[PDB]
């Protein structure tokens, strides 16, 4: 019953896991301008993620079907970022000043990096007609996402169209968002919100989208190049140089035990756990 | 002993409350049973 | 092991529970005209709901979220309602015969109490823009609901507007409803139908409504006034006038022994169950 | 600790089991042209499904609430098909031509042969209502879908209205769809795509269809006939003429022993299962 | 044995009956266990 | 030992992984509980 750790996250067999700091899971995938630190990560072992990361939606909002995407992370060991849309290429739409000072970078007005937030130009918002065909081997992740304003004049302002639409299509996936024009508290400054959407678009399928206005558009979605055992950990722990064979919260097991007393949520080869004292 | 029970972290959010609390309840339900296991091998 | 129980609802360390007799969760929180008895509750041990209360939802419909808000519920000791938008400040909708005789009260065309069905005035139906500001140190349960009428003439002499929406925001809420215009079979003589909606309103936290039409407004919310343990009990057991210290659906245990053969569904200081005879 | 069974599919207790063979429960129930094997079927004690049924939707899209569905097959024992409205009934809408190449019977354009693919006539799709009141003892499966066509032009070609609904009522159900157009990569050599949706009418309830457009209306459904235990088992094996009081998926156990080692999803009298070696 | 499996009461609705019966097989499955251990235990 | 657990199949879509993962691990769960609780009432 070993009842001792190293109160420290360390490496697992000499492969260093991916600390978030103080990013969540959905600030480093979109691209907070605060998450910058992770813009491209190497191989990790598992991740780690505060109880309450400060840096996660700075636009606020909702990350759709965010738990089973996190569930969907926790068997993947790297990811590799590549551009599929290039903010280049959005010729009549303004491109470049789809930012926030809830999204602030050295203080400026920014907005997550993986994501375009396309906005009028020439008072009109022509239909955007997009697609990307996965010509790799791997899966992709694919992030995307619409703006709901805060009223009728907001919408026609930024986007021209007061009806509009989000269409995205893939194989499997038969999606058609409408922005929700609601009144709500300030979060962050800002009272409109943005909601993101993902999908997996498997090898040789292709994602098409359309749309209007509203839309969040991709520039950099990820290739899932290694998957195997991984997990999300919930720990306040810095890193700690160290390595091991056994990580838990608490910090990392050196021990030849057969049972162990710190907390139930380990990984590697451990002990296995009781509540014993 | 090597096939006991091992807990993963599961994630839910503010209205899978319910299924939170199952998988919370299933959790705790099955260390308490190896611990029991555990203790009451060793007596 | 106690095979023996008092076959009666007792209250729990001198704290009375709160006995639903006929009226569901739903109906009491909506206000169900039947269900009068829980108008203003002092504070519960726990709760007891029958198997199929009778008075629920007296116009037919829907609770959306029901489950969750019950489990939200089995925490909660005690509610203080509260008023947050007076029925007599609608100066430009008809507030007074929002009624049906699927919700009778004393015979008479009544409607759930806690939320008011807005009708149009002088052939017209404003947008509707209200906010309540949580003034309060505590947690508010707001409650409000959409009419989905059974044809385009009903909807256009109600509400006057063809196409309707309601909008409703606070500072994680963004919903926005739209009502379902279908052929129903009657149930209580409806074939119309209202679907219901609730949230947590935080302390200092705002929630706003805005509409044009089908919105059943809420006049009363509930303060969140004592958390701690509680539950829902499903019996039909009336009450006993007696106490205890461990409560099943059959009856009160009176007791000293380690296990015990009952019912698996027991609150308070109880031995612990078995299948044993 | 029984080791051996016998390697093949069994009938258990003298009721033959439902062997899918190729085709998916879905295949089955909405009549893919591939399972005429099962237009109608005799009683059954368990169904089997391969893992990846060749014949399940032949023209792309979702069946709605399928898990749910296949949970409340494994306590059916026996459908029994029944027309609910003719194909013939049709006066004002094309019933005969709504067939696709996804969909081939003996190398020819067709359809599921359960749910009819409405289109205009006379460039004109008037308003389509009908009923069904469920006058027979026994609760009906009734299922019906919605057609996500791939652009405005195609939306207008076959349908005439650009912008259509369909709502479905009972006395618990309230729905409304729309259409969802999109861009979508070609499955069987398709981007439109077709949803499906279910009920259970209770006897003595009625179910009432509306639509402008994109209907894919329903022609038979399943009077629920026997009600009792069943499953569903997921096998590559096909039928063994034997016959047995415990069956798994490897195969059957003909045993008189406590426990067993094959599969922990056995139907029947069993032996208890465990991972001994 | 102080520690030992206290089922809840948790509701579900028409359309969630999967984790219905996966609710009520688990309350079950630790019911059977925990009698099966104190018959045990006794003998 | 007539009132052990017995495994039902369920089944969970592409986006139920989470409560595919809980239900899978509860089975299992119960399964080695009851292989060791024979296996030890054997020894
Ligand atoms: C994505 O691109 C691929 C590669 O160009 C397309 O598939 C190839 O092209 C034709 C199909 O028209 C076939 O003859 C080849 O066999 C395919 N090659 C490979 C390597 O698969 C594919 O059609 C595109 N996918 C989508 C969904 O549009
Ligand atoms: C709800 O009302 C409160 C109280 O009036 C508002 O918050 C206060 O007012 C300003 C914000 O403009 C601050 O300077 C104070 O510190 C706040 N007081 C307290 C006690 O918090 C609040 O802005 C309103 N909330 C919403 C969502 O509109
Ligand atoms: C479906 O049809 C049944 C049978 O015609 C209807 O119920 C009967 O008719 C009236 C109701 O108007 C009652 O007086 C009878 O007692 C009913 N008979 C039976 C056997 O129930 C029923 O109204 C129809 N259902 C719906 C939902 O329209």
């Amino acid at each position: 019953l070993e009842k001792t750790h190293n109160g420290k996250l360390c490496d697992l067999d000499g492969v260093k896991p991916l600390i978030l700091r103080d990013c969540s899971v959905a600030g480093w995938l979109l691209g907070n301008p605060m998450c910058d630190e992770f813009i491209n990560v190497p191989e990790w072992s598992y991740i780690v993620e505060k109880a309450s990361p400060a840096n996660d939606l700075c636009y606020p909002g909702d990350f759709n079907d965010y738990e089973e995407l996190k569930h969907l992370l926790s068997r993947i060991n790297h990811f590799e970022k590549i551009q599929i849309i290039p903010k280049s290429s959005w010729s009549n739409h303004e491109a470049s000043s789809g930012v926030s000072s809830a999204c602030p970078y050295l203080g400026k007005s920014s907005f997550f990096r993986n994501v375009v937030w396309l906005i009028k130009k020439n008072s009109a918002y022509p239909t955007i007609k997009r697609s990307y065909n996965n010509t790799n081997q791997e899966d992709l992740l694919v992030l995307w996402g619409i703006h709901h304003p805060n009223d009728a004049a907001e919408q026609t302002k930024l986007y021209q169209n007061p009806t509009t639409y989000i269409s995205v299509g893939t194989s499997t996936l038969n999606q058609r968002l409408v922005p929700k024009i609601a009144t709500r508290s300030k979060v962050n400054g800002q009272s409109g919100r943005m909601e993101f959407f993902w999908t997996i678009l498997k090898p040789n399928d292709a994602i098409n989208f359309e749309s209007n206005g509203n839309f969040i558009a991709p520039e950099y979605a990820y290739k899932i190049v290694k998957k195997g055992d991984s997990a999300i950990m919930k720990s306040e722990l810095e890193y700690g140089n160290c390595n091991t064979k056994c990580q838990t919260p608490m910090g990392a097991i050196n021990s030849s035990m057969p049972f162990h007393n710190i907390h139930p949520l380990t990984i590697g080869e451990c002990p296995k756990y009781v509540k014993s004292n | 002993m090597n096939t006991q029970f091992e807990a993963v972290g599961r994630e839910f959010n503010n209205l899978e409350r319910r299924i939170e609390n199952l998988n919370k309840k299933m959790e705790d339900g099955f260390l308490d049973v190896w611990t029991y296991n555990a203790e009451l091998l060793v007596l």
